């Protein structure tokens, strides 16, 4: 609802009257000051998993999505305890370049933005607090593939609900499906 | 043994092969946290040293390298982290 | 195959899955980078930077907490040698061998050796004098080895 | 074995072994039919009917018909579940 | 020292069909040959396949169902027009009512059939029945 929290490239705000009021408003949690002041997000997406369950995404500007880490764990409480019934992930906006091809002076595209590492680069800050320990990615007999993410279970504790909204999420995002294991300690 | 499922072994069989060799390969290193006796010093001891390790402020000498995986010199508080 | 030995030895390192900083380093990119600005001026060599910080700081692999590999780093305002480290070392043992062999003419299987080494070194200068790391006039001449080599 | 007129222009279907998938010759013979008989729930006795598998002489030459008996009575509701 | 990893890979399934195993090991993946085996997947030959995904080149674990006869390669990866294909069929498959040479075109990667289908000669990258 105010300028400040939420800027873009560009300037559309759309869904953002009461998202990025949703951080404007809170006081005292761990690292309250050097968030509020300095930092912002980009943009939110409201789509669909399951049934009617809605879960809003934040894009984020990337050289500050290292300083969304260390207070993702407080922030998805606050965030979740005014949004309610909702789950909160947050997503690099992170532009892919396209592959050229045959068909002005265009220095080379950084493999770090290509379209292969971005959509694995989604997924490790997606479960953010469980790192992925594997992947099993499997053709489904058909052509079409499927992708199993093994996550550590060291910290298991928190990820148990929010399996189901990050394949819908990661589907929505990406185009490909996935499902989440949680295999034993090696 | 025509149907050993080859991409779901036993754990029990995956730490007795090689470090390379296995369906996702680990190292058989580790690291560990040292008390060496009279200091509050928690040393991060890298398991297969290969230098000597020296201690900070009580500068005795922490470990020795060895073969494959160092002996530690004094009978030392130790334990395996992370 | 092992190149100048008949040998298939297979024994090298193998880096974990997880790219990640363990939770307990709390040691972070400024330190750990200006830790190798210091000790590399203390006359160390890129593979011994690694192995001194793996073995008393708990720091795994320098490209996992700096995002930059350690000769990388080096050479981020100047202060990396010359020569590379390993063209470097076949150098250096190279004219170990040749000062031996002029005592010990008739040490015929020093003699085979000398060639092996010589040979690794003109096979790897022909490497960095394409990716322009060495200049094109350069050459291995056995008469100032040892002025290269300090 | 379905021509273009849609007959079936063939003198036997040869068997193919349940192991290893592989058709069992005319003359393989080495090859075993044999039965096994399950029972009724709540007594136990033979109940009159009974499963067929066929083991090729090849893959029963090779020495583990064993293995092969055993993994089909396991995925086909006979042996121990766990 | 691999030369070549298509041949090296299909060279591993061809001796454990004939061994009677039901799974294999492929140690290096490579987009050739995960686009390789999606031609007898779909033809019906292997079935369910993982990619195991490391950081270095991935390994590949395949279900064997047991209908494969040979499934070699043709290493030099020759080229073959469509007027020269037809003598490739006779040379190589064991009959005209099955087997497949599957070349790598301009539109992809695909059967001979798949080829004449569409107008698409290619080089030959590899044989399967």
């Amino acid at each position: 609802s105010a300028k400040i929290v939420k800027p873009n490239g560009e300037k559309p705000d759309e869904f953002e009257s009461g998202i990025s009021q949703a951080l404007l408003e809170l006081e005292m949690n761990s690292d309250l000051k050097a968030q509020l002041r300095e930092l912002n997000i980009t943009a939110a997406k409201e789509i669909e998993v399951g049934g009617g369950r809605k879960a809003i995404i934040i894009f984020v500007p990337v050289p500050q999505l290292k300083s969304f880490q260390k207070i993702q764990v407080r922030l998805v409480r606050e965030l979740e305890k005014k949004f309610s019934g909702k789950h909160v992930v947050f997503i690099a906006q992170r532009r892919i370049l396209p592959k050229p091809t045959r068909k002005k002076n265009k220095q080379k595209r950084p493999r770090s933005r290509t379209l292969t590492a971005v959509h694995d680069a989604i997924l490790e800050d997606l479960v953010f607090p469980s790192e992925i320990v594997g992947k099993r990615i499997r053709v489904k007999l058909d052509g079409s593939r499927l992708i199993k993410v093994h996550l550590d279970k060291a910290q298991q504790n928190n990820v148990e609900h929010k399996v189901e909204t990050f394949s819908g999420v990661y589907k929505k995002l990406t185009g490909k499906d996935v499902n989440f294991e949680f295999p034993e300690f090696q | 043994p025509l149907a050993k499922d080859l991409l779901h072994p036993s754990p029990e069989e995956e730490k007795r092969k090689h470090k390379k060799k296995r369906l996702v390969q680990s190292p058989n290193s580790y690291f560990m946290d040292v008390k060496c006796p009279g200091c509050y010093k928690i040393t991060t001891v890298f398991s297969h040293a290969q230098t000597v390790v020296l201690c900070v402020g009580c500068s005795t000498v922490l470990c020795q390298p060895t073969g494959g995986k160092a002996r530690l010199t004094e009978g030392c508080s130790f334990r395996r982290k992370q | 195959g092992r190149m100048h030995a008949p040998g298939k030895g297979l024994s090298q390192s193998a880096l974990p899955y997880r790219r990640s900083v363990p939770t307990w380093l709390k040691l972070t990119s400024d330190d750990v980078k200006e830790q190798i600005y210091k000790l590399a001026k203390k006359g160390l060599t890129p593979s011994q930077i690694g192995v001194i910080l793996r073995d008393s700081h708990g720091v795994a692999q320098v490209r996992f907490v700096t995002g930059n590999k350690i000769l990388r780093i080096l050479k981020s305002k100047g202060l990396a040698p010359d020569l590379p480290e390993d063209l470097y070392h076949l150098i250096k043992k190279a004219v170990a061998v040749r000062k031996h062999l002029e005592r010990n003419r008739k040490d015929k299987d020093a003699k085979f050796r000398l060639i092996l080494i010589e040979s690794r070194i003109h096979r790897l200068a022909r490497y960095y004098k394409t990716k322009r790391v060495l200049p094109p006039n350069w050459k291995y001449e056995s008469s100032t080895a040892s002025a290269l080599v300090a | 074995m379905q021509n273009d007129a849609g007959e079936f222009v063939d003198l036997y279907v040869p068997r193919k072994c349940s192991a290893s998938n592989r058709i069992i010759g005319a003359k393989d013979h080495a090859s075993i039919q044999m039965n096994v008989a399950e029972v009724d729930k709540v007594t136990g006795r033979f109940n009159g009917q009974f499963k067929t598998y066929a083991i090729c002489g090849a893959i029963r030459r090779m020495g583990e018909s064993d293995d092969s008996i055993l993994r089909l009575a396991k995925a086909d509701g006979i042996v121990s579940k766990n | 020292v691999r030369m070549n990893v298509l041949a090296d890979a299909l060279k591993s399934i061809n001796n454990a069909e004939k061994r009677g195993k039901r799974q294999v090991l492929i140690r290096p993946c490579s987009k050739v040959i995960v686009r390789f085996l999606t031609v007898m997947m779909k033809h019906g030959y292997i079935g369910e396949f993982e990619i195991i995904d490391d950081h270095r080149a991935g390994k590949i674990v395949v279900n064997l169902t047991g209908r494969l006869n040979k499934c070699g390669v043709i290493s030099p990866r020759f080229d073959v027009q469509l007027k020269d294909l037809e003598k490739w069929q006779n040379n190589l498959l064991p009959s005209r009512q099955f087997g497949f040479i599957v070349l790598t075109t301009s539109a992809g990667i695909m059967d001979h059939e798949e080829a004449r289908r569409k107008h698409t000669g290619g080089k030959i990258l590899g044989f399967f029945f």
